[PDB]
């Protein structure tokens, strides 16, 4: 089989999430990149425990608890973000260059 | 069942769990009583603080054991990390305590995160599992994301936690990307201890994925550390957040950092030593030559500590660098410790002067010391150990990193070290330089309506609890020693 | 095998919108004209087009829903072995489940639960 | 056979269990329930109508094929009228001023 | 108390076999096992029972009883991460044919579980019926388990 | 105990055709709303492989957990921005962005240069006292329960902590 094609995908991921973290001009699409990455990674131990680890299921332990810590983030911003828009009323983030 | 497999491990991490029981018991008072008490606040926080020091200090003399089933290692090397961790929280609570209710916001939020922060600090210095050295930095830069910013109204505060945030996600994704890596191509062992034997049961110790696991990690460790092109999201949240967590986040971030990179580059990394050796030697090389040189074109104060701080993070990478041998580790400590007095201290002065004054560009520093000449002489005390002046901490401290390095061969990265450490003096003397100014005419109305006030403050006593060290620890550099060579 | 009848019923559940549509396409007339396809505002025309932008403190339970799915997932593990082993687990989940009656004890207070 | 499944029934008599199971509930079956339906339509108390709905819940796949070969519209009201050109015999003898709720009994329907 | 707790038998006439449950239990598909029942409520509380393909006409064709028992035990019956230990063994004679029936218990560092598992040799195969309770509640469970591990036959198919 | 070889195959590439029309769409999107349901597929999408791979209860997991956030996302992305703007429509093309697009390259080849050339079947023939189950624990979320609640316990407190910790700064930072 060609289980390995999924490796491929998930470093796919990666990338079009790392593209997708840097040219942001909106960091709600910031925060998407983000969940992107983290899906990649989460991907990569899916299927490093199906491979490796069918008896501990270690990869999908860390898989659950990376799902947890991007909800966390995924809570912790927006909140952040509507902080920023209840004082700045804007959301592009290359725009806000004052800290240089 | 038993419930006591967990009761008796449960007891290893007894000081943690003070740690999370007046956790509790802060934000369940907050919850239940309407009135706020800043002494009670204080109080709590401080019993916190200084309860979990005395059952660690209990701790110091029992064996070394793994608990929690490979997830939490007890040795000499992670205690004393740990109470580096829980002294910085106990000399940064009263740096917060007033700044924050200055600031007229909630207070037991912030003591919430800052005792989170500490709670994910001290389970970072021994984490002897790959998910455990994942999800406890999540304890930390969730807080440090939720602090920087808790600020919430100054424009300067949004944008620092927007660009933590996404420097902190960008980071700690590609570390757990190298741990995916390095978990698949060792045979499914995510132990610390465990990989490198898993590592050759699949014969992949020189696989090129293993490269990609190193990389991916120094990577995602140097941005927490931030030597190197990992240091750009340093200056701008020093810039931008409030100072009591800029300067937890100075002290307490590289403690736990430093615990990390020393035990994820010797236990699971020690088979692949020429590489990420290459690696912190380039990572410790830029970050001197990098923090020292733009460090001297600073107009404010934060900004030119967080250019300080990226700059001496590359003398204890040296430690790191020449490794256990030639002392190394002990020399990471014994720095780390004198580093913690300086930055407090050279933080709880401006925190003062700031209250006192409202301003943060170094221009408003003239004339402080015919204001008030205590804070002037211990500002200039703290920048002066912070250069490596003889009779204070940081001398002994940069010569006990420097004759490892020699020892060990490294005479580039000595001769470097020196070289930034002559660039280190005009500023932190620069500083002072400002401070002796008797012109009124240089000196800015910030200072000249300067009320010192007939009462002592709480930051005075912490920094009083510093000055006197950073300067009267200089004999003591035979005491330290001999409890960080101790360790192995 | 338990698992193929998932995905042929997955293919299926997802093959009948689209009979439906085609069956539609291939049986419906199509008699499209300039005031048909006009937005419907109750007769009057409609002015600029939607959107509302809710407050904050409307919408801050969502935050608290994303952590509230996240403890709930993780019980359902604990639940599978609450037999197979003992005492041990439920002193475990007892203080996941203080944690999160704290929690939404704080948001009760603090009027995120608000409306 | 395989192993995992063990005394299974011999499949003439699963066919024919299952034949006259799809006797009874396809063609025996609704059609008594739309009769009950049709008549006893206004006797209903809550109990015979829930009871009713139930079991047109559970044969229904055997009353869609029924229902389009069956007509239920009412009868003309003399039992004379054999074709709508038919004329009654004496134009009294029916009934006329069936009532409603408020003021009939069930035997006005 | 009544009588004791009433069993049922299952007999595969095609596959040449017979045992007795207790009647509480409910069928289930165990994973690859030819027959397999369960308890309702209770986790890690089941009986079992696959055969394989074999050219031995008895158990006795096997080699020593308990150096054989013993490396099915640590090989086949156990994860490498259980550590395992036999309480007691047993052979019984019926029609010609031996049955081979040992209690063993793994433990493994998250649970434990005790199993009563005969062995026998005939139709050409080879059945490794198992009992299965948790620790923690097989001292209550052990004799009504082992009728079952005690009831288990074999015949001509 | 899995799907037929071919079958699985048709199903790994058409499942990675979809979540790389669905990453694109989340790259490419100038509309939060739009990019944000792209984003959905490929959640979906990561489930499905869940599920395809060996993972019945990370995919359950993935769909309940993504889908409250990815709803989440859309609520403050309505309520955080201008008006709905379906005219936005694939943002512009900068130098900015093309200079990315190289550098991504680069690390994409990288780490597909490393993939391609090691034997991944080679370690898992290496790995075999690692594959073999405790026949008692037939129900794979039993033994993910089972190691969830032994194996990680420090961890299982740990991210209770956190999530409390992250419930109280979001309401604490993004109330009025
Ligand atoms: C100038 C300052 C230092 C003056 C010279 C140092 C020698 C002092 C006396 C001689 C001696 O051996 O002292 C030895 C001292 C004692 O310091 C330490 O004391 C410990 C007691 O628990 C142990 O004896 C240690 O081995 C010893 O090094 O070493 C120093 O570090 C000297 C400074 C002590 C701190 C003063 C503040
Ligand atoms: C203190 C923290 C919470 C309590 C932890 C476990 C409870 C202590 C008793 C455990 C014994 C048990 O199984 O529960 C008994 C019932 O006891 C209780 O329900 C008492 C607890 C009351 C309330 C606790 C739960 C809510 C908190 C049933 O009796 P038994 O004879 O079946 O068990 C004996 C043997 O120890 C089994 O291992
Ligand atoms: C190094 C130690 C750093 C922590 C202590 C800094 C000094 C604190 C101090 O001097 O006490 C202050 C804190 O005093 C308190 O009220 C709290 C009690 C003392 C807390 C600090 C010390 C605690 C540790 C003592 C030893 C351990 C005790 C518990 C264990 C037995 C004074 O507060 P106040 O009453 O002036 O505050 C007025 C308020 O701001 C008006 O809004
Ligand atoms: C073991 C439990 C130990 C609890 C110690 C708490 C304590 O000493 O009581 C405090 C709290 O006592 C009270 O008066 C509140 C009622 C009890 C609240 C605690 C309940 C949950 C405990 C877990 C003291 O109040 P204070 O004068 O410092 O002001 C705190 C106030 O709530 C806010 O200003
Ligand atoms: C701001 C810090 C300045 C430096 C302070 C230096 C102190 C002087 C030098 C002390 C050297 C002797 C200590 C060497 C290790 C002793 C290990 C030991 O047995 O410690 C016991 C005592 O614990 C301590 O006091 C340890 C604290 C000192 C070591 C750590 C200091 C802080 C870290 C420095 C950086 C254990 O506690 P217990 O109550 O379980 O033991 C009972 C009895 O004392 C022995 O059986
Ligand atoms: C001999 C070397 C003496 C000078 C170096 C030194 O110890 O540091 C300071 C000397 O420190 C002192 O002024 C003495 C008080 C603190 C004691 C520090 C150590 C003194 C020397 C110890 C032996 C050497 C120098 O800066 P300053 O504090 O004089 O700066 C001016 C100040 O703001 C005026 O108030
Ligand atoms: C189930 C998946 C269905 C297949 C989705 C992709 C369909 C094939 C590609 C067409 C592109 C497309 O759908 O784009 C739309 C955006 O796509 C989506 O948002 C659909 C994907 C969401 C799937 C949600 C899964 C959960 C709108 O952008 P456009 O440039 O095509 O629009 C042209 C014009 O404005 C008329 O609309």
């Amino acid at each position: 089989m060609i289980l390995e094609h999924v490796l491929v995908l998930s470093a796919f991921l990666f990338s079009i999430g790392i593209y997708g973290l840097v040219t942001s001009r909106n960091l709600v699409r910031a925060l998407m990149c983000l969940e992107l990455i983290l899906n990649a990674v989460n991907l990569n131990f899916v299927t490093f425990s199906d491979f490796f680890d069918s008896r501990q299921l270690k990869g999908n332990i860390f898989s659950i608890f990376v799902i947890a810590i991007a909800a966390a983030e995924a809570a912790i911003g927006p909140a952040i973000v509507s902080s920023i828009y209840r004082n700045r009323k804007s959301i592009r983030i290359n725009q806000s260059n004052l800290l240089n | 069942k038993a419930f006591h497999l967990l009761l008796f491990d449960g007891s290893l991490i007894f000081p943690e769990c003070i740690l999370i029981f007046g956790l509790i018991l802060l934000l369940m008072i907050d919850s239940t009583s309407d009135q706020k008490d800043i002494p009670w606040l204080y109080f709590i926080s401080s019993t916190s603080l200084v309860m979990s020091i005395t059952a660690l200090l209990f701790r110091w003399r029992e064996e070394p054991m793994i608990s929690f089933s490979g997830n939490f290692q007890t040795n000499n090397f992670n205690e004393i990390f740990q109470f580096l961790i829980l002294l910085c929280s106990t000399l940064c609570i009263p740096l917060s305590v007033e700044y924050i209710e200055c600031t007229e916001m909630a207070l037991t939020e912030f003591l919430l995160f800052i005792l989170t922060a500490t709670l994910g600090g001290m389970f970072l210095c021994g984490a002897n599992d790959l998910i455990t050295i994942f999800v406890a930095p999540e304890c930390f830069s969730l807080c440090s994301y939720l602090l920087s910013g808790y600020t919430k109204k100054d424009v300067r505060s949004n944008e620092a936690t927007t660009k933590y945030l996404l420097m902190g996600g960008a980071s700690s994704s590609i570390l757990v990307h190298g741990f995916s890596w390095l978990y698949g191509s060792s045979g499914g062992e995510i132990e610390l201890q465990e990989i490198v034997n898993g590592l050759i049961n699949t014969q992949m110790y020189n696989s090129p994925g293993i490269s990609i696991a190193l990389i991916f990690i120094t990577v995602g460790i140097g941005f927490k550390l931030s030597p190197a092109p990992s240091h750009q999201w340093t200056p701008d949240v020093y810039e931008g957040s409030p100072t009591p967590v800029v300067a937890f986040l100075s002290v307490t971030s590289k403690v736990a950092a430093s615990a990390s990179a020393t035990r994820i580059f010797d236990i699971p990394f020690y088979f692949s030593s020429n590489e990420w050796h290459l690696l912190l030697e380039i990572l410790a090389i830029l970050s001197m030559i990098l923090g020292n040189l733009i460090a001297i074109t600073q107009t404010s104060m934060k900004r030119m500590l967080a250019y300080s701080s990226i700059g001496q993070i590359g003398y204890v990478i040296i430690g790191i660098i020449v490794g256990d041998s030639n002392d190394g580790y002990a020399s990471m400590i014994t720095y780390m410790l004198f580093y913690i007095s300086m930055n407090l201290g050279t933080f709880a002065c401006i925190v003062l002067f700031g209250l006192r004054t409202g301003t943060d560009n170094i221009r408003d520093y003239a004339g402080l010391y015919t204001k008030d000449p205590f804070l002037a002489l211990s500002l200039a005390l703290c920048l002066l150990s912070l250069g490596g002046l003889p009779p204070l901490a940081g001398f002994f401290g940069k010569i006990y990193l420097f004759w490892c390095g020699w020892q060990a061969g490294l005479y580039f990265l000595v001769l470097i070290g020196l070289l930034t450490s002559v660039l280190s003096i005009y500023y932190y003397l620069k500083i002072i330089k400002l401070l002796m100014t008797g012109r009124n005419q240089e000196i800015t109305p910030h200072v000249r309506n300067y009320r010192r006030s007939p009462l002592r403050s709480k930051n005075s006593i912490e920094f009083s609890m510093i000055v006197c060290v950073i300067a009267s620890t200089i004999p003591g550099i035979s005491m330290n020693p001999i409890i960080t060579i101790a360790q192995d | 095998y338990e698992y193929d009848i998932f995905w042929a019923f997955l293919i299926i559940s997802s093959v009948i919108p689209i009979l439906a549509f085609l069956f539609s396409g291939i049986l419906a007339p199509i008699s499209k004209g300039p005031e048909k396809l006009s937005s419907y505002e109750s007769g009057i025309e409609p002015m600029g087009d939607a959107w509302l932008q809710f407050r904050i403190r409307y919408y801050m339970f969502a935050l608290v829903f994303v952590v509230f799915d996240v403890e709930t997932v993780f019980l359902y593990p604990w639940a599978m072995s609450f037999d197979i082993l003992g005492v041990s687990v439920f002193i475990e989940a007892l203080i996941f489940v203080l944690i999160l009656i704290v929690g939404l004890v704080y948001a009760w207070r603090k009027g995120a639960l608000e409306w | 056979a395989v192993t995992g499944v063990n005394n299974q029934e011999d499949l003439i008599w699963v066919l024919l269990k299952a034949g006259v199971v799809g006797f009874c509930y396809f063609l025996i079956m609704p059609p008594i329930i739309m009769n009950w339906l049709r008549i006893r339509w206004y006797r209903r108390n809550l109990l015979e109508m829930y009871f009713q709905f139930m079991f047109v819940f559970i044969f229904f796949p055997g009353i869609l094929v029924w229902a389009p070969f069956l007509n239920f519209r009412k009868f003309p009201r003399d039992p004379t009228m054999k074709y709508p050109w038919s004329k009654p015999e004496n134009p009294s003898e029916v009934k006329g001023g069936f009532l409603k709720y408020p003021w009939a009994t069930i035997e006005d329907y | 108390k009544e009588t004791p707790e009433r069993y049922t038998a299952f007999v595969d006439k095609a596959d040449g076999y017979s045992y007795v449950y207790p009647s509480d239990w409910r069928e289930f598909d165990f994973r690859a096992h030819d027959s397999a029942f369960k308890d309702r409520y209770l986790q890690l509380q089941n009986v079992r029972l696959s055969f394989i393909p074999t050219d031995k006409n008895d158990v006795h064709d096997l080699g020593p009883m308990e150096d054989v028992i013993q490396t099915l035990v640590k090989n086949i019956l156990a994860a490498p991460n259980q550590m395992t230990d036999i309480r007691e063994i047993q052979e019984r004679s019926v029609d010609g044919k031996n049955y081979w029936t040992f209690e063993y218990n793994l433990t493994s560092p998250n649970f434990s579980v005790t199993h009563f598992t005969t062995l026998a040799i005939a139709n050409g195969r080879y059945y490794t019926l198992t009992v299965s309770a948790n620790e923690r509640r097989w001292k209550r469970y052990r004799n009504k388990l082992k009728v079952v591990a005690d009831s288990f036959k074999v015949f001509e198919i | 105990m899995d799907l037929p070889g071919p079958i699985h195959d048709f199903l790994l590439v058409f499942l990675g055709s979809g979540l790389i029309l669905g990453a694109l769409g989340v790259v490419l999107f100038t509309n939060p709303i739009f990019s944000a349901f792209s984003l959905g597929l490929v959640l979906v999408c990561i489930s499905l492989f869940y599920i395809l791979a060996n993972s019945h209860f990370v995919a359950s997991a993935q769909l309940l957990i993504y889908v409250g956030a990815i709803n989440v996302l859309i609520i403050f992305s309505v309520m955080f921005m201008s008006g709905p703007e379906y005219d936005k429509k694939f943002q512009l093309w900068t130098v900015g962005d093309g200079v990315t697009s190289l550098v991504c390259i680069s690390l994409f080849v990288s780490l597909i240069s490393t993939i391609l050339n090691t034997s991944w079947y080679g370690i898992i023939w290496t790995t075999k006292s690692n594959q073999i189950l405790e026949q008692d624990l037939i129900n794979a979320s039993q033994q993910i329960g089972i190691h969830l609640s032994t194996d990680f316990f420090l961890p299982f407190e740990l991210i209770s902590i956190i999530l409390l910790v992250s419930l109280i700064g979001a309401i604490a930072v993004a109330r009025q």
